[PDB]
């Protein structure tokens, strides 16, 4: 029948998807059919998310091959998302962070917890897509606009939408991860990251609480099924927070059992916690009434009291609440009590994995015996050990008062976890507080010996503070490449883009209460030297594509110099150029050495945008506004170009153009006091003092300057000539 | 004492009279009045609406108690119908998850109730309610005033108050999601809310229902309270129980759940995971590539092998070749067989792992050889408790980890003796 | 009865709210009774908005009697709102222009034409007062958790949403002004600025006004819905005549005296010869110019029209234009040429005048005439040249192809448009494009001659060129100030925040891709320099109040030297002023904002004794030199006791300096560097008598006093 032909039809094209190389190594828990099955008779078309996610997932593998990577941050705003991709880089990070700390209309900010609504992240990706697909447009309604020889000269921008977002842990079950990921593809992201942490404990700071893998495995699987029937190749990043994780709200995976730790006489952590705050509670203090959650029977807290007093924990407690007493919030107080209980409570039941134990009674080989304990369930690690040595055993008496199980976290249990994930995922993260190669080193080892074509991914926190790491500046500046070379393709600082906004607004904030509207001409001029495009608002929002709109819809019937222009030094050069007969074109560049830099780099480029002379630089005021050039390097690359007065052109036009009553010439190399010596006999400077390999320092003088910027060039042409 | 101190210690005594009033009677709250002050501010915030209704509506509920007389409504599905059901003279308004579920969005595909909306939807749902009545309020109110005084007696006026019990769920995960839930509840001037015991992930409207353990259900009530008190809305909480009809719990951490714990008497069958999986794993070496289920998991060969030799002695792995035979003949979607076939396994693993409570096996014990005495301790105390009881003077097998989902959810006996127990535990918040 | 009773005690506490002082000098179009019937009887309370409202409005007029103003911008993000009040500036603006470029989920960003719907600039607001009231939450937390000491120490910020924000042109009629008003409110914003542009051609960059009697309507709608939710919100109304060319009615008496006619009625109108002249385009095979089927003018006007167009010539360049068109094979610059030819001629034949401006070339009182006609309705005016023997003057022929009437835009218009508001706004803006006290100036005289307490507002474009105006960079920094004497006492960089945030996107975007993750260690020390609350990110968003939520729902149940430290200074102070019996507190932040130049003080328990200012600079192999600008001992008895010696020390060790250069030093500089040279913490010291001192570091004699012994130290204190 016509019915039966449509969805074979559908079924074999979704089996040819299924079975491309896209998906090689990955595993799916259902079949084509279930997809078809899913989509109805009325076609969608999620073109945005699915055309992004092809090349997005292309590029990646291109750049793993290559062993390089994307180094990106999140931006804060639309704006920030379109300027991160003028500049030139390539993909996007969206995090829950940012999102959490921005709030919204109906959400007070605060800190991640993943307690906003689920919808929160894809409509924060959906302001970002807008502004992406609205520069394209913009762009090139402009470049339509232009000739051919205009659109290879002025540079075109790559707008699409390369985005990984937050999912954080799916927000629930599978049709929670069904949901978030379908309301992410619908405004047109391409990349979605998935953690496993519990989602009522989810947290970004100590007690981070995991999920079976089989959890975790399911989310990620449920993500595909959503993108199956999408149609769109969506890439999933599998992330674990096993690397710091102490807790697992279960206990029934055979891949987490090997990291449960157990403890015996000694009774539950349970209840020897309930005890001791309910002794608190006896001796007075009423904020501490947790124990009345619990419904813990009497013979329970006698045990537990037993063991609190022997260990003298009770000692602690009276000794507290007479500190307290004598002192307010008990908050300090409590604290110090607990952890060394806590610590007394480790130390007598002997907390440690099954593996652990087995081997202490070996005193199987036992680093054979390891080995099998690391791989195996606890029923058969038992099995395995009675077989052979079946010491005394309990996770259950370590469980916490919420019932969860206590294991061995750390980058072993990351690397078991992100391995289990691997084939129902695109990318692997382990997420890290500290960046250190080494760490990352022994992910991407342990994960590339049985998976080598696995992408990686590696989060910075903007937190961490990079100047306690004791890495050199140089070694500061080579991190993303390394992280590059061992496979972690996209790299992330994942609210970077608060932060700066953050510190801009302190700064703009405190500059107009300071210099009033100083303030503003400050921002202008720096937007004019760098050729920023918010130099020109109402073009960046688009008001040529706007206003060709208008005349579209009304069928056409609706109604001084700032700073000494770079062109100027070029126009001296092509005199100069002219004298010595050179066939370059030379053109002027003005930018910061690097970005925000007070220190200004000038370049004299040719038509093959060589370098052939530049001028490091910066200018510095006085106390009573006096300007002063310092130089701190200079160069005539070209060995012909040399001597002919080239660098007393650009000093003239950096003078002219900074109005400089002196030049400083710091640690001068002899071809700098040869140069000086001899610009002061053409009488740009009237006074040069030298200190050989420290300083050189030389007065401008004013009059031959003015001589020299007469527009007529005469005083000027001579010096080029003789 | 600073002003700064006197402005605290006067909003500390403040709080502190309210928590003692008669409204919150018997009420415990794990939390202090500093605590609820702390996170107020010093910038003023009213919820007039929400407060003001919550204050009428408990006092009217209260009167129909005592006179044993109750209030029965419907939800609406729209403003007009909200409005409407004002006017015939029912007193409050239910708003439920299911119909929002029901309804979808402008950016939500309608579908079932497995509170996957975002956490904004049923507030988003209520604050339409609210301003409806509030509306229609106005409105009544502006032609009254153009009537006369004789006029007036003679036009009945309509209760416009919004008195709306909402659907809470089960908090869509932990503190801080109930808070956020019940703050946008709040916000948009509902009174009461609904709170249910049931795993998050796995919520459902009724078969396979998840319960949680009963801390983490009162901590989702502590958490609304808190709430509540912060914004000085004395919101009406109601604490929801699916204990009748759930079978599974996420959780046996609580010693309030563990009398209700089902387990295997017949400690010689293998894990029912283990049977499951590898009845999965014939499937699936049988050529039935569809079904891979078992990739899920990395179940050890020992035990794949324990579960095979039971499923072969119980006849199982007879009734799998059977079934790919049955496919074969006709290679079609397998739902409908393996369906059967599980079905016909269920029933084989329950029969011989002989399911009851640590409560029941005990009772079998002292049958063979006081009894009903012991059923009354049984029902209260804890798995250590009884235990330690059993052994003191009929210590049988027992295990409850047999007896696991492959999710690792622990079975329970469901009815209304475990919701009693559910209930109790809850009414205090 | 009890219903009658009620409603007379609303009205009276309604009528006494309307006489408050508050009000003075403001006309309602309504009773207190048309309030009070609007509201219903179940209680609502806009607190947020009511309070901020009321000191909002009560700070400006203080500031306004003082001849003070704040001077703010529109923040881009709610951070940006939370750190300018952290900064201490008193109020925020919140922008049209800003909320288009924006976008949302739903809106694609764009040009501000008030296109998006009118809950998107609510929305916009209601972020950031989430975001304040969040941050009032998080500071009074922490604020608990301290003693008495540290709380009188610790600065605390206002973060009271004095926020005023842009309801455009009210989007439409009274039910859309009334609507987005009560939207504002419902999210707790107190302030809001309606402009007397035409909904529909709203703009920034041809501005279309509306009548006075629109506009007045607006605002009084706006007051109506303030008035119905009890808060007193401060209205601001916004003129954009300076600039306009264009009104959509000639239908107000208060408008008309700025209306344009033409003079030589043997002219046809402006439309006609506009479509005539796009027809002959079609008619010589330009397909793509079709405008002129959008009308259905007659055979008799086209007639007319191409009269005229032919003997002016425009015919002529019509056929050419089409010519060079076709030679080279989009008509969109061609067109345009032709079209301003066209304009430019039919202006000039028309002689476009006001009413006034044409009676009065007849007239040759003239001055008197002037004065008349200013104030004079058209048929009043009329009435009065007919009198005096009523020259040719049509403005119907110099209507637009809309239908809309040309005006003499400029501040005269503005100032008449102001006045006519004034009596239904708390605040009058006159729309500026270009900064300048003078046009200010005139604006404020004309509003203050016949309303001395009428408060004004001032918007700085962000895209106006400041250095373009000749202002010196002192007379930038003065002109908010000036503004303030003038009675501007709220002026605002309107999209400022949407500027600061590209930049800031561009720079750390270009520096990540140099300098790898150096580029977040560069910013990581600026935050730790300026003791910046985003360094601790966590405690920013507030971890230490909703970690105390946590514990509250639970039942507590729930489970190396970067720099050498500012105490280091404090310390060898400590000695310092013990050996001459006088505590010392060192500060080092930069001298104004993201300055590389810093400034160092010393300051006492009164609060500044001594400062360097000096920036480090590296040379091209890395070595950092100090460069100082200036330094000072303030205190005379403070002076040659090496207090100077101790700072340069430290200043020396935190920055591994190996030189100091002093820049136009003072005499007292000659003889403080010469006298350190034989102490032995300079090696060699040259000076340039008035331009330069180069003093070179002696590094043994560094380390020697750095010793943590002090020993050396005590010795160098002590003499
Ligand atoms: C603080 C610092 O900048 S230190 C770093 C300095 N950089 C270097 O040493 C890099 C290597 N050197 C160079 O690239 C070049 O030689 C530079 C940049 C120093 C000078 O560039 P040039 O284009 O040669 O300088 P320019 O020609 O403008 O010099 C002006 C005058 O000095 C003279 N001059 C320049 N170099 C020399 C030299 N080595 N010997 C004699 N005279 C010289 C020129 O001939 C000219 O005078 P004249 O035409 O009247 O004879
Ligand atoms: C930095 C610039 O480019 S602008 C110039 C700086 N500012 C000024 O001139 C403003 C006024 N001057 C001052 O405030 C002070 O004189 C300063 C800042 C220059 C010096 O401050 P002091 O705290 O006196 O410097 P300090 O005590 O460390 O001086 C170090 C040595 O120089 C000597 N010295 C400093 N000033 C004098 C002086 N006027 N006469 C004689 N000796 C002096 C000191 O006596 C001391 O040596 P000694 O104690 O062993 O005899
Ligand atoms: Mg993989
Ligand atoms: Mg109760
Ligand atoms: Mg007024």
């Amino acid at each position: 029948t016509p019915f039966e032909q449509d969805f074979e039809k559908d079924v074999a094209a979704t089996q040819r998807y299924f079975d491309s190389s896209r998906f090689a190594g990955i595993i799916r828990l259902y079949t084509a059919r279930q997809v078809v099955e899913q989509r109805g008779t009325i076609p969608v078309d999620h073109i945005v998310a699915r055309e992004a996610a092809g090349a997005f997932y292309e590029r990646l593998r291109e750049l793993f091959a290559a062993r390089k990577s994307i180094t990106t941050f999140g931006p804060y705003s639309p704006g920030q998302a379109v300027s991160m991709k003028r500049m030139g880089i390539e993909a996007i990070y969206l995090g829950g962070w940012a999102t959490s700390a921005k709030g919204s209309s109906t959400e007070d900010p605060g800190p991640d917890l993943a307690s906003y609504p689920l919808s929160q992240v894809p409509d924060d990706a959906a302001v970002l897509v807008r502004a992406l697909l609205t520069a394209d447009r913009n762009q090139h309604y402009l470049r339509l606009q232009m000739s051919e020889r205009q659109r290879a000269a002025t540079p075109a921008y790559d707008f699409r939408p390369f985005i990984i977002a937050d999912a954080d842990t799916g927000h629930g079950g599978d049709p929670h991860v069904r949901n978030l990921i379908r309301r992410f593809v619908e405004v047109g992201v391409p990349g979605y990251h998935i953690e496993d942490q519990r989602p009522g404990t989810k947290k970004c700071g100590g007690g981070k609480v995991l999920v079976p893998s089989d959890e975790q495995i399911k989310r990620l699987n449920a993500a595909r099924f959503q993108l199956d029937i999408m149609r769109v190749p969506g890439i999933i990043v599998a992330r674990t927070d096993a690397e710091a994780a102490n807790l697992i709200d279960s206990r029934a995976d055979e891949r987490d059992q090997p990291f449960l730790l157990g403890a015996l006489d000694v009774p539950s952590y349970k209840s020897c916690f309930l005890a001791m705050v309910r002794r608190f509670y006896e001796l007075g203090v009423k904020e501490l009434n947790g124990h009345l959650l619990y419904a813990l029977g009497d013979s329970e807290y006698a045990a537990a009291g037993g063991w609190l007093e022997r260990q003298g924990i009770f000692g602690l407690v009276s000794d507290a609440v007479n500190a307290w007493r004598e002192d307010q919030s008990i908050d300090g107080i409590f604290d110090q009590v607990e952890s060394r209980f806590v610590a007394a409570w480790e130390d007598d039941a002997g907390l440690m994995t099954y593996g652990e134990a087995v081997a202490d009674v070996l005193e199987m080989a036992p680093e054979e015996w390891r080995a099998f304990a690391a791989r195996a369930s606890l029923h058969a690690a038992r099995a395995k050990a009675k077989e052979l040595a079946d010491p005394p055993w309990d996770c259950e008496l370590a469980k916490t008062p919420e019932g969860y199980y206590q294991i061995r976290g750390g980058i072993p249990y990351a690397i078991a976890k992100s391995l289990a994930a691997a084939p129902f995922a695109d990318i692997l993260w382990m997420e890290t507080k500290t960046a250190d190669l080494a760490d990352a080193r022994q992910f991407a080892e342990a994960i590339h010996a049985e998976f080598p074509d696995q992408m990686l991914a590696y989060n910075l926190s903007p937190s961490f503070n990079w100047d306690t790491t004791g890495m050199t500046d140089e070694e500061m500046r080579r991190f993303p490449e390394e992280l590059g070379k061992m496979g972690f393709v996209f790299n992330f600082i994942t609210y970077g883009g608060h932060q700066i906004d953050g510190v801009a607004a302190e700064e703009f904030a405190t500059a107009l209460r300071q210099d009033g509207m100083l303030a503003l001409a400050r921002l202008q001029r720096k937007m004019r030297l760098v050729e920023s495009p918010y130099r020109t608002p109402q073009t960046l929002v688009g008001g040529p594509r706007s206003d060709a709109a208008l005349a579209a819809s009304s069928g056409r019937t609706a109604t001084v110099q700032t700073e000494v222009p770079r062109k100027l030094l070029e126009e001296w050069l092509a005199m100069w150029s002219g004298h010595y007969q050179l066939k370059d074109k030379l053109r002027v560049q003005l930018r910061p050495q690097r970005a925000g830099s007070e220190v200004l780099e000038l370049g004299i480029h040719g038509e093959s945008d060589d370098k052939l002379a530049n001028v490091i630089f910066q200018p510095i005021q006085d106390r009573r506004g006096r300007t002063i050039l310092l130089v701190r390097d200079q160069n005539t690359f070209g060995a012909e170009l040399r001597q002919k007065r080239l660098m007393t052109l650009i000093h003239l036009w950096l003078v002219h153009r900074f109005k400089a009553q002196a030049v400083h010439y710091v640690t001068p190399t002899d071809d700098n006091l040869y140069q000086t010596s001899k610009m002061k006999s053409h009488g740009i400077f009237t006074e040069v003092n030298q200190e050989v390999g420290e300083i050189i320092v030389a007065e401008v003088n004013h009059p031959r300057i003015a001589e020299l910027l007469t527009p007529d060039r005469v005083a000027l042409r001579k010096l080029i000539t003789k | 004492h600073t002003p700064f101190e006197q402005d605290f210690e006067k909003d500390v005594a403040a709080t502190q009279r309210y928590f003692d009033s008669s409204r919150f009677a018997g009420i415990i709250r794990l939390y202090t009045a500093r605590q609820v002050v702390e996170q107020r501010g010093t910038i003023p915030v009213d919820h007039i609406v929400a407060r003001e209704a919550a204050g009428a509506f408990y006092e009217r509920l209260r009167e129909l108690f005592a006179a044993r007389k109750s209030i029965t409504t419907f939800g609406p599905y729209s403003p007009g119908q909200a409005v409407s059901m004002k006017r015939m003279g029912i007193e409050a308004i239910y708003l439920g998850g299911w119909a929002t579920s029901a309804k979808g969005s402008s950016t939500e595909d309608p579908g079932p109730d497995l509170a996957s909306y975002p956490l904004s939807q049923v507030p988003d749902d209520a604050a339409v309610l609210v301003r409806a009545l509030l509306t229609a309020d106005r409105n009544q109110h502006y032609l009254r005033l153009q009537m006369s005084e004789r006029q007036r007696a003679a036009t009945p006026a309509y209760d416009f108050r919004p008195f709306i019990i909402a659907d809470a769920d089960t908090g869509h995960g932990g503190d801080p999601h109930v808070r956020n839930l019940i703050r946008r509840f709040v916000e948009v001037g509902v009174p009461g809310y609904h709170i249910e015991d049931q795993r998050p992930g796995t919520k459902k409207c009724g078969g396979g229902k998840v319960l949680v353990p009963s801390d983490e259900q009162i901590k989702r009530l502590n958490a609304a309270r808190f709430q509540l008190d912060i914004m000085r809305v004395p919101g009406i909480i109601v604490a929801r129980t699916d204990a009748e009809a759930a079978n599974l719990i996420d959780s046996r951490a609580d010693e309030r759940d563990q009398p209700f714990l089902l387990g295997a008497t017949k400690l010689d069958v293998p894990s029912y995971k283990s049977c499951f999986l590898a009845m999965v794993r014939r499937f699936y070496e049988l050529g039935v590539k569809e079904l891979n289920g078992h990739l899920l998991y990395a179940l050890g060969d020992s035990e794949y092998a324990a579960a095979g030799g039971w499923l072969e002695r119980q006849g199982i792995f007879g009734l799998v070749s059977d079934a790919v035979n049955a496919w074969r003949e006709d290679q079609q979607s397998i739902d409908g067989i393996f369906d059967q076939v599980e079905s016909r396994f269920v029933a084989a693993w329950e029969d011989d792992a002989g399911l009851m409570t640590y409560g029941e096996a005990v009772a079998d014990v002292l049958e063979f050889g006081a009894p009903e005495e012991w059923r009354a301790f049984a029902a209260r105390a804890s798995l250590h408790a009884a235990r330690a009881k059993a052994k003191e003077l009929a210590d049988p097998p027992w295990d409850c980890e047999l007896a696991k989902t492959p999710e690792g959810y622990y079975q329970i006996r469901g009815g209304i003796p475990y919701a009693i127990a559910k209930s109790l535990a809850a009414a205090p918040f």
